[PDB]
């Protein structure tokens, strides 16, 4: 019973799928964990961490599969459209979980199909409730929310906390956060930790609770006056962090050019729907870009940028999915197809395309 | 039906036990009483009594939510356990002060597989010599189910605002 | 009274030693300001911002220097050796009042000298009870203690606070900080506020009552003896995932606090924050102005920590010159003269009408 986990070759990804926690739990149910070597030095994870918890190690994405019975990996593979051939490197009819982009991705979908493999899409986890437990989406958009501060405060000259001082009074920085969702709120509580007088705002006035609930400030045709009250907020904001984003489209826009440039210089936006379209059309992904005296910081692939920490969770949203199916002694897995879960995961499996929405 | 009690109630209980686990949920993070939380841990604490904080993974609204006002109210990280570090030990503490929380103490959701959260891990709150619920309503949480534990023979009711009662039961034991 | 800031032509200075609050006053104490466009375009000043506070707007430095009596800036001029000669733009006989770096750089002051040029090097405002709300040192590695910290978490590839979630618990970074100085002090409080876990470490033992004062931990023994405690340091520099050094001596060379044989003793992703990198880092591997990788740890140490707070610092050093040059200001002549019987004019000036009026390498 192998479980292999190889390295991320997907450009600017840092974390790995897998931990020595989670090895030992994948060992102690009776498995053969085999990971690349260095397939997690992005992720400060080492090759003797592994195979202290009991991992054994390969040399290479092939001789780590070769006979792979189930894939972890982070990032949904490559096709040989690409440059690389990744999912021929998976024994044809093997189990493959992680995070598909699945709707969005039909070529890659088929490559698996035709390697006959049944293919979990993580990020299609049933919105319920023992389900949080295995859930990608907000474990990493999490962290996500933490570095956008981060991120934001490093490219900001002054700084967050008010500050006593024989030279007189440092004042607070104002930050201003858009859609408050797993992101969202991640990013007032820290900012508001640093210092800063966060302020929320979101379309869904439900949220006007949660944020007062992290010491943050809510903002209040409609959006004639609401998406104006925000102007004078935004005027006098130093940090604008942005996480709009519905699925399948381009992010709606929060902060568009025409507001970029009657802010105050100095100020900077993260725009972590960047790759989405970017709550604001300046944003471009990848690097940082000045205009108006404003930085429009668009960064791909955030929670790499805390590889470290969100990959052991990234193993555990696995771990947990996986579990429950490996049958008590048989020794084998058992993926009970009415299972809310699987039967919302699952895109193909031993043969042809499964899931709804591929049909 | 349910047993109900008053901050008076409460000062006497907790003045009085041995270990108590501090049980905190979106509830006190709406009303913002993880000052006067920490305020009272104090006191329990220079009467010698033992208190542990208990944080349900996705108690709150938002990854760590329990988290950062516990820390913003300066409570120490080796007074705070996760679920499983915890549950081992209700069974052995005198009080489960649960303020603000609901759903992260229904034992539903370890029994009838119809309720929403079934499946989900709990904490065994129901273990602990006295159970305490800190809400304002009878009212459920997210999931909105109804929380079996209010009618039990160990259970009382503190109804008032998580700040507001924390409050008045620390300036009960004064 | 001509009063006249610059903009910064050192490389890598964003600070400017001005603020729109200050020419306000200065206007008030009768004075008459001139700043070089755009001198502080990089600490988020506007020209407008202080054509509205009163000040003048000039078109070029050597013009917004000739007929000024006081001339206020961040870093040390530029002589005519290094480049373009600033010295040479100040008035003769004239007063300068900026970080001149003295102690270790004569090149300036006798090329200031000459010019019958008074200089006052701010960085040697005496350590009095009543120098503080004039001491640019303080008024910097403050905000310096607080960068140190961010550019610790902004290099780290974890996340500093707590959360337990539900896909497991996030653990807290663990910050260690040699020299609890103003810096020091300040990146124990940013840390804390991220929720890391701070651990700090100093001679000065007046220290400890302030560490854990504002939360964390002071590393001590158990009960020659000096290394008995430099022992225990390295039983956490294991466990440390972010280390401040900013351990400084006056003088000449920083110390050394953590050897190179310690980097070898770290976690793999440490990262390092070295704050006395101008002055050798208390960690060897601490090359200035870049980060390094070795042993499978960052070693930051960026220069000028300051301007890397341009905005909010330029604001405290132009209200420092501003509580030193105040009290030297008559209010009705308006008229200025520094004082000399004040302590404060004393241990400060470098050179003045022509000679070296400083007792440091020259008395
Ligand atoms: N944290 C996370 O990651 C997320 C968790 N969830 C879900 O949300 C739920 C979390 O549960 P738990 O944290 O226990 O929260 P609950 O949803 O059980 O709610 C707890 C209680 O707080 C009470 N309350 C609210 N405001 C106040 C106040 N000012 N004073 C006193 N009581 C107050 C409510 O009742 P009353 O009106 O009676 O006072 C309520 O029953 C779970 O079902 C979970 O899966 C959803 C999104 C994110
Ligand atoms: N089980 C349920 O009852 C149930 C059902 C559906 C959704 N949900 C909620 O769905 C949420 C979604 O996740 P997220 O915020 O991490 O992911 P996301 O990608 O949906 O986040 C985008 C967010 O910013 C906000 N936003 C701002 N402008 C928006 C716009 N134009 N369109 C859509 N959203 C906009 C939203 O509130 C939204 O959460 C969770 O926080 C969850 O509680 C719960
Ligand atoms: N002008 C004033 O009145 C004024 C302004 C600010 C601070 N202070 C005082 O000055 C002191 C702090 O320093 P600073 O920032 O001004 O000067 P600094 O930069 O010299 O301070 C940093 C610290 O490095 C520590 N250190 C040096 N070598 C060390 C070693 N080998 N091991 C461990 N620690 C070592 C010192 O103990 C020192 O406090 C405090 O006691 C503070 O109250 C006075
Ligand atoms: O202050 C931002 C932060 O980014 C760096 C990166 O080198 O500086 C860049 O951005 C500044 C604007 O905030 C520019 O003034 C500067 O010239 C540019 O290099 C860091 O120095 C700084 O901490
Ligand atoms: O976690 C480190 C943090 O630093 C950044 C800065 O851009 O990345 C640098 O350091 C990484 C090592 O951790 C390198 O892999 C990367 O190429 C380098 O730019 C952030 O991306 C990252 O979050
Ligand atoms: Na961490």
């Amino acid at each position: 019973m192998k479980i292999a986990i190889p390295k991320e070759r997907r450009p600017g990804e840092d974390r790995v799928a897998i931990s020595p926690e989670v090895v030992k739990k994948l060992v102690g149910l009776g498995f053969e964990v085999i990971v690349e070597q260095g397939a997690g030095v992005g992720a400060s994870i080492t090759d003797d961490a592994l195979t202290a918890a009991g991992a054994t190690i390969a040399s290479t994405a092939a001789q780590a599969l070769s006979q792979a019975d189930v894939v972890w990996k982070v990032q949904r593979p490559m096709t040989a459209e690409e440059g690389t051939d990744e999912v021929a490197l998976i024994k044809e009819g093997a189990v493959l979980m992680c995070h598909l982009g699945a709707l969005t991705n039909r070529p890659v979908v088929e490559a698996l199909t035709k390697r006959k493999i049944t293919a979990y899409a993580m990020e299609l986890m049933p919105r319920i409730s023992r389900a949080q437990s295995m859930d990608i989406l907000s474990s990493q958009s999490n962290l996500a929310g933490y570095r956008a501060v981060i991120d934001g405060a490093y490219e900001f000259a002054r700084a967050f906390p008010m500050m006593m001082t024989a030279a007189g009074t440092v004042p607070p920085a104002r930050v201003l956060v858009f859609g408050v969702g797993v992101a969202g709120l991640q990013a007032i509580a820290t900012a508001k930790r640093l210092g800063a007088v966060v302020m929320a705002t979101d379309v869904r006035a439900a949220t006007k609770e949660q944020v007062e609930s992290l010491g943050g400030k809510f903002i209040t045709e409609f959006r004639k006056k609401q998406a104006e009250a925000v102007l004078k907020e935004l005027v006098k904001t130093d940090i604008a962090i942005t996480t709009a984003l519905i699925p399948g489209k381009p992010a709606p826009v929060l902060i568009t050019e025409e507001m970029v440039t009657k802010m105050k210089p100095g100020s900077v936006i993260i725009d972590l729907a960047v790759e989405a379209g970017g709550n604001c059309p300046l944003s471009e992904p990848g690097k940082i870009v000045v205009k108006h005296g404003v930085k429009i910081v668009g960064h791909t692939n955030v929670p790499s940028r805390v590889a470290a920490d969100a990959s052991p969770l990234f193993a555990k949203n696995l771990l947990n999915f996986l579990t429950p199916h490996v049958d008590k002694d048989t020794k084998t897995l058992v993926m009970k197809l009415e299972d809310e879960t699987v039967s919302g995961t699952c895109v193909t499996r031993d043969g042809a395309i499964v899931h709804p929405a591929l049909t | 039906r349910h047993m109900a009690g008053s901050a008076e109630d409460a000062a006497f209980i907790m003045k009085n036990a041995s270990k108590v686990i501090i049980v905190p949920g979106y509830g006190m993070a709406v009303a913002q009483a993880q000052h006067a939380l920490r305020e009272m841990a104090d006191v329990l604490k220079k009467e010698g009594v033992e208190v542990s904080y208990a944080i349900h993974p996705v108690a709150g609204r938002m990854p760590g939510h329990m988290n950062v006002l516990l820390a913003e109210a300066n409570v120490p990280y080796d007074e705070v356990f996760e679920l499983e570090e915890i549950n081992s030990s209700f069974q052995t503490a005198d009080v489960a002060f649960v303020i603000g929380a609901n759903d992260v103490t229904n034992p539903a959701a370890k029994t009838d597989p119809s309720s929403p959260i079934y499946g989900m891990p709990i904490l065994d709150v129901e273990k602990a010599g006295t159970v305490l619920f800190i809400k304002r309503s009878m009212a459920s949480g997210y999931a909105g189910v109804e929380n079996e534990l209010f009618f039990r023979n160990n259970t009382m009711m503190l109804f008032g605002d998580a700040k507001k009662m924390t409050e008045q039961i620390v300036q009960a034991m004064n």
